[PDB]
């Protein structure tokens, strides 16, 4: 008569190592290490992101008019944007602080364009003004949708106030035209002045007249640079301008998010699935604790980790009785 | 017909740890269904604790400076490689430590199984060196089911088991 | 009246470790004293180094950029993100890890006295499977001194053991 | 007879959780995890904090005249600043580089006030001008104490050398004013120039005559916007200016630290007390090695974390027999 | 002349563990070369394990800014500071928790022998409490070296032991 | 008859520390903490460092007449300047962004100096202008080999352009002439006039006159500001000045690496010696996970920690029976 006491084993071909041995054989094991490449772009935690489709972000915003309007409320977990956007751009100039503007920007709850400036209320001045190189097709001169051109000013001095009544900031964007020659300052404004100041809640933006030129770039000697200012929920801003002057005749009211996502560059679609981690090469859709996949990444996401592989034993030393 | 100094035990299906008995009504493998289901909760609960301590802060990928900021650039780019080498490191040692523990855990609780079985029979078996008793007198499966179970009484058999140990020293 | 196997003694109140015992002169419960100082001194030693080698630089609070450069303001935020995301983890893994190492500790602690005593005792005694141990020979109190101070002498007990272990063996 | 083998149990409710286990009952257990909100503010290792009271970091240094003058030498572990401070800049500009500021002044040894320049010493000019922006009282005029406002240059060169001659570095804080338009220029200055440079060591800057309108602030559509500079010992200074200055009469002598604090932000009072750690809700006068109670602190701090408990055994199981 | 117990052997000149013996041959010490050498590839595993494991970005010195930068220059100082408090203790406490398992890794290594020695043995010997056992039976050089190989015949020697057993409880 | 089970002691006087337990003996240990300070300056990975000797590297890049041309195509993994160089910038002005630059040339694999302009090609100026503040070895008056000091333009304009044909990137460094009065301005251009323009692919860079009097510095009020820029393979660059300029007559075509090291900064001089992991106070040649040496590295190194020791136990407890 006999008991023994013993413990079990399988077929399984299963590995791991331990601090003290090398690809010891067990019973079962589990990984810890997230290493799927999908190469899906996906809804962050049940919220799309922006589809920029072929537009540069700064395109989008001040509606460069190859670029689809935005026509109704909206919101997204993040902004998809193609590495190299065939419509940036148009009119040649720099806009600035853009990596300031994607912390606010790109996880936002609520997202409205509306009209800010009625462009009627000038006088003696000409309005809408277009661009050969900003065509809406070929041979179409046209401007971004959001910005009004301003021209023929003669020096005289525009005034206007605005003053933010919703419970949500207001984003709006502005540009300033650097002209290339006195000649040039001649036939857009009628006078060799226009400065403009730009003024929201206790900040004063001055833009002085500079004539200057610069290499020619799509057809222009000239630039119109780019900036953006953000008038909190009662807070005003004003404009005093003699000249030179593209004005932010539309803005959007945006509500901010505390989860900053920021722009994933891919030329993919987005694709009609859902995770809490998205990266530009994929959705690591994953609760383990590290993954190997990419070094930046959006959401609720595994750390970022160097290993091939990381399991843990689970099971037995699966070493069978001869 | 050999137990756990010589390794496993294929034809034990139905659990982690168990018994082998031989008597005269037959034989066969049985779990210790207990013991087993108390090592899966704690290796389930070791791993469900290295898996959900890590609740982490949102991670952006917002990383951008101007063109004229590149040693910025560069310090946002060596925290990366900062916290990349902080996590691969800890991430390696924590498996290899782990494993280690997870097998000698399994040990333990297979030696444990051993010395329960060991201190009831006392001299009413001998060891066998192999993780097996040669029991000195007649077991029968209510015999067996009371090893199993921890309540031999070893005064019960102590009489029988004597007679087969003084033929034994012969 | 049953050992460590069974649980914890309420009445064992000045040590961790320790012993009862039960003879003719009465019964009582008594420390190991340097078992516990032992374990007092390793478990301090091992609470003190957790706390003590978190030598840390200087904190500052230091940690703001002009209204125009919120970008570096967002790395400042994630620099902290990064930071408190290791220290969580570590921390809990930390806690986690030693709490089990420390129950383990004493669970060895508590078996080393086992084994001191079985070991002392070898054939003297019947080892109950409990944690206790039923000596075949009248153990006064200066018997029962001489177990817990590992100087008790198998071979002057030996005849009178034998002699009750005989009819037991009947 | 019998002898038994034991060990310890007690009636503590304590629990703690392990690898393997959750919640398991122990007989003595030690927490490393500060946890405990207290709300005051102390000394830290001994050296007490710089209360600005009512005002804020720059009123104070300038000499807003509802500010308290510093008139002994001091010292201070960091700075308390009110979240909104009653007293600011009362004559509307900007305040530049107030966070390298910081760093330089958060933690000081030696810290005091002195007459660097006898402004008697220009001729054909007005001094110690005075701005109803700036009262000590209602209805009021004055300026900052350590600034001295001179106006009525009439384009006139007024030039001044310095050198410290003193072992600590010298903290001097200046003042250029940008008019509103030329009519106020003229009051003013009595001239349509008016630029400074000033010259520390070997780095020069420069202020152009800068006229230009703003919006209305605290009655001002004109702007003052400050500056600062250190002077170390053996280093000289120097300003050329013909108008529109406000000059650094009085500077701070000052001796760094090597450990930057930082400004702890509260509505509190100081108390008398003393801590090794401070955050801006209370003191973390503790040695355990993590805090759950801010990620922001000064001093020798605990790691922040934001675990919720961390609770080491240290005695045993508590599982007595029955 | 004693064991484990009561501490180690500087006689023990060619490996970690083993034995010393004592019978009408003579005596002398003797290396468990087996053990040794998988206790020695053990701890070779763990220590290159925690050098190799650091495999690290490339490091690099370019930590400056501007004049008129201080506050990024400090954001730059206090990531370095936070860093080395990260590796620091962790370096410290991973040398602390490892060297705590080393030491009981061997003291696991030493008790396998012993436990694997007294199997074989059975009643044939007496645990002397110390390290050693009191063979009860003549022990020659191929008889010990049974023990040692984990070839000891129990039944060979158990009517010799039990005679001279039968002396003892006399 | 008996036998004993025991283990091995030795007479090693080596201690470690334990979580449970301090100095503890021991038959065997092993350190992983890198603790020797060798001072030697070395080649890393094979690659030898750049030696700047007594010149600082913008007046190695310039070409200060006082330290050492690049005559051959050159490459580098670190570059090594003293702390306080003996030549540095001669004449008085600011050097843009030393410190993105550092980024883009402390690891090299390939550098080389070419001349760009053909200077000889401007009428009616004077080139290769000399100072005695830029002397050589002593004395007598020169300047920057890389920097052609144009003067007499007379307010006229002149004209350049360049195309990098090359596959590799060309820096090119540039300086503007800032004059102290219009005597002197005069004096070196003949005009009140001296304004320039660079254009680097689509960025332009404009530099109009600037007539402002500094602090006299190595016998000179007036400043002359250097910067510099990168033009890409397949890309332009162009200038027109009518005055005030500096021109980039020589640049450096070189070879970008994916691992920027820095500037170790020493006295020493560069020894027959390779590491993999150098520090400005020694090699660190080892593989050993941690070093206590130095916070500030390049290359291949150990973590940076404080503490004084790191050693594993390997052996037994060494506690021999008396
Ligand atoms: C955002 O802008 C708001 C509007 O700006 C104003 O119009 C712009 C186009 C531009 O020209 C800008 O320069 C203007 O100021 C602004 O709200 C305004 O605040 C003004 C005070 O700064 C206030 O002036 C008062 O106007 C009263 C006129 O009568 C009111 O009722 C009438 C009934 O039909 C009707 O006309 C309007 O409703 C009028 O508001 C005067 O009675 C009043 O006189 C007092 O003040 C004089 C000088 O201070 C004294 O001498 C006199 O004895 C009185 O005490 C005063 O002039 C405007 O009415 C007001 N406009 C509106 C439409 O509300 C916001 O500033 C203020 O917001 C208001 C609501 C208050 O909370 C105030 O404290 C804020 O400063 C501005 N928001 C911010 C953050 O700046
Ligand atoms: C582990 O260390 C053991 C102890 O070493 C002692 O402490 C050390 C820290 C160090 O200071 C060392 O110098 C000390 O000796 C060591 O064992 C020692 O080995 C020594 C080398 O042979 C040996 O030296 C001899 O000592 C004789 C002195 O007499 C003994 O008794 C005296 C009573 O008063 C007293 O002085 C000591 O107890 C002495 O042990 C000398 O007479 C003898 O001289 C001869 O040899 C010299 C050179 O070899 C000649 O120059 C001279 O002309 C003579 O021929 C010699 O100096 C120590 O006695 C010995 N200590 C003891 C107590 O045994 C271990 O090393 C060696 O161990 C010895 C026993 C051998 O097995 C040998 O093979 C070992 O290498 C060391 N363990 C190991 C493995 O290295
Ligand atoms: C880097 O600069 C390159 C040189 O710049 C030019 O010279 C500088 C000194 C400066 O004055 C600058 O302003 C000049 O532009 C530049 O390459 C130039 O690109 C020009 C177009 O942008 C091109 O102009 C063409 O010239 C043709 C005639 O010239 C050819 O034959 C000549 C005689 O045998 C010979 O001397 C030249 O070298 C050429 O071989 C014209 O036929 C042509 O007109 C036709 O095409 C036009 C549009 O394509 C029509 O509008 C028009 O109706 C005609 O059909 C046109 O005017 C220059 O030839 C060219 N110079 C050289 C030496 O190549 C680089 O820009 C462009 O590089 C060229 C080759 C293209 O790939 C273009 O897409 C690039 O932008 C410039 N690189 C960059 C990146 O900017
Ligand atoms: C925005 O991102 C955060 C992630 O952290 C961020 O918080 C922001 C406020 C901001 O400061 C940002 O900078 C920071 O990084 C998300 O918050 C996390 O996500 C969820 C909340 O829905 C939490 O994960 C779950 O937590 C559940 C319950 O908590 C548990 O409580 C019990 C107590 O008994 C215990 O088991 C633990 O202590 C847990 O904490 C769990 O049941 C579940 O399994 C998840 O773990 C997580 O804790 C949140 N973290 C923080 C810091 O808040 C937000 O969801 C994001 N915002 C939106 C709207 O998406
Ligand atoms: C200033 O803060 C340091 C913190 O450590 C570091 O060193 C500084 C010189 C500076 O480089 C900081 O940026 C660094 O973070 C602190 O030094 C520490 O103090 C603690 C107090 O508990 C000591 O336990 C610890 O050993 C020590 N650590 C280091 C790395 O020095 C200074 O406090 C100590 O200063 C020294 C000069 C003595 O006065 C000592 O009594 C005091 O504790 C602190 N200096 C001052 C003047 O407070
Ligand atoms: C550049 O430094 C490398 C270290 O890792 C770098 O990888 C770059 C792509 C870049 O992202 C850096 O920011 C990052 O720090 C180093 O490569 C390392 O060599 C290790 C040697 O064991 C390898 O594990 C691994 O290839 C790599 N480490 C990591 C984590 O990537 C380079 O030095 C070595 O490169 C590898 C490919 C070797 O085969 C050799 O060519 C060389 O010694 C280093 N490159 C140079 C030219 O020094
Ligand atoms: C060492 O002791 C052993 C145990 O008694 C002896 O070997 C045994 O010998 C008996 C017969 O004497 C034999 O039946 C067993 O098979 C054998 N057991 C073992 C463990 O091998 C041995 O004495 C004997 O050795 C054998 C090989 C043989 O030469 C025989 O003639 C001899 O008596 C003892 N060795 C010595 C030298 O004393
Ligand atoms: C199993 O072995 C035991 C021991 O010989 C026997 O069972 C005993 O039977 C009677 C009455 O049932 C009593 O002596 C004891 O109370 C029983 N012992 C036990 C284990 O309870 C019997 O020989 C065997 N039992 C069966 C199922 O045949
Ligand atoms: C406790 O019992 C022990 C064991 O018998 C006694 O020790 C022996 O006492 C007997 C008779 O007095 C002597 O023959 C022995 O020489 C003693 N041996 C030892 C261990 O010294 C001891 O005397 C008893 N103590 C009490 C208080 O009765
Ligand atoms: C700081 O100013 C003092 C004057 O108060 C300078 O001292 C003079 O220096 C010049 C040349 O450097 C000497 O010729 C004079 O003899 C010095 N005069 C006195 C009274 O010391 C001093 O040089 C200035 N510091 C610097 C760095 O220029
Ligand atoms: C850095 O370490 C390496 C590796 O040990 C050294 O390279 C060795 O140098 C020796 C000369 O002493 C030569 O045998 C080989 O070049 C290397 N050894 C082998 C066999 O690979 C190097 O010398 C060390 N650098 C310094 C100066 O400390
Ligand atoms: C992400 O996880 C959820 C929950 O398991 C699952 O429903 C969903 O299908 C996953 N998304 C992807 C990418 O498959």
């Amino acid at each position: 008569d006999q008991i023994c006491i013993g413990y079990h084993s399988n077929n399984s071909t299963q590995t791991v190592n331990t601090l003290l041995e090398s690809n010891v054989p067990v019973t079962s094991s589990h990984s810890i290490l997230e290493k799927e490449h999908n190469g899906l772009l996906c809804k962050l935690k049940g919220k799309a992101p922006l589809d920029l489709i072929d537009c540069s972000l700064p395109a989008w915003l001040m509606g460069n008019p190859k670029c689809d309007e935005l026509l109704t409320a909206s919101e997204w977990a993040y902004i998809k944007e193609d590495p190299e956007p065939e419509n940036g751009i148009c009119f040649p100039g720099d806009f600035d602080s853009l990596e300031d503007l994607i912390l606010l920007v790109s996880n936002t709850d609520h997202f409205r364009k509306e009209k800010i400036i009625d462009m009627t209320r000038f006088s003696d001045v000409t309005t809408n003004n277009v661009d050969s190189a900003c065509p809406y097709d070929t041979n179409g001169a046209s401007f971004y949708r959001n910005l009004n051109w301003v021209q023929q000013n003669k020096g005289k001095q525009l005034i206007f106030h605005y003053q933010n009544s919703e419970n949500n900031p207001l984003l709006i964007i502005w540009g300033v035209h650097q002209t290339s020659n006195a000649a040039e300052q001649n036939t857009y404004y009628g006078s060799q002045t226009g400065s403009t100041t730009i003024t929201i809640g206790e900040e004063t933006n001055t833009y002085p007249l500079v004539i200057s030129e610069s290499s020619i770039l799509n057809g222009h000697s000239d630039r119109i640079n780019y900036f953006w200012g953000v008038v909190n929920p009662n807070q005003n801003f004003s404009i005093v301008s003699t000249g030179n002057f593209i004005w932010p005749e539309y803005g959007y009211f945006f509500q901010k998010t505390t989860n900053i996502s920021g722009i994933i560059k891919s030329s993919e679609k987005i694709s009609d699935c859902d995770t809490i981690c998205q990266t530009k090469i994929g959705a690591i859709n994953s609760t383990l604790p590290f993954q190997n996949i990419h070094q930046n990444a959006i959401g609720d996401c595994p750390k970022y980790v160097k290993a091939q592989e990381l399991v843990l034993a689970t099971g037995l030393r699966n070493n069978p009785i001869k | 017909i050999a137990g756990f100094i010589e390794g496993g035990w294929q034809g034990l299906i139905d659990g982690w740890y168990g018994y082998h008995h031989q008597n005269s009504e037959g034989s066969g493998y049985a779990a210790d269904k207990e013991a087993t289901q108390k090592a899966v909760d704690a290796i389930t609960t070791k791993v469900n604790n290295i898996i959900d301590k890590m609740n982490t802060q949102f991670e952006s990928t917002a990383k951008e400076f101007n063109k004229i900021e590149m040693r910025i650039k560069h310090l946002s780019d060596r925290v990366d490689d900062g916290f990349l080498d902080v996590w691969s490191y800890n991430a390696e040692l924590l498996v290899l430590l782990e494993n280690e523990r997870t097998l000698d855990f399994h040990d333990a609780n297979v030696n444990n199984l051993y010395q329960k079985v060991k201190v009831q029979l006392k001299d009413n078996a001998i060891d066998m060196g192999n993780g097996c008793f040669k029991i000195l007198h007649k077991c029968n499966n209510t015999c067996m089911d009371d090893i199993k179970n921890g309540t031999y009484n070893y005064y019960e058999y102590r009489k029988e088991s004597h007679l087969e140990k003084q033929k034994i020293d012969s």
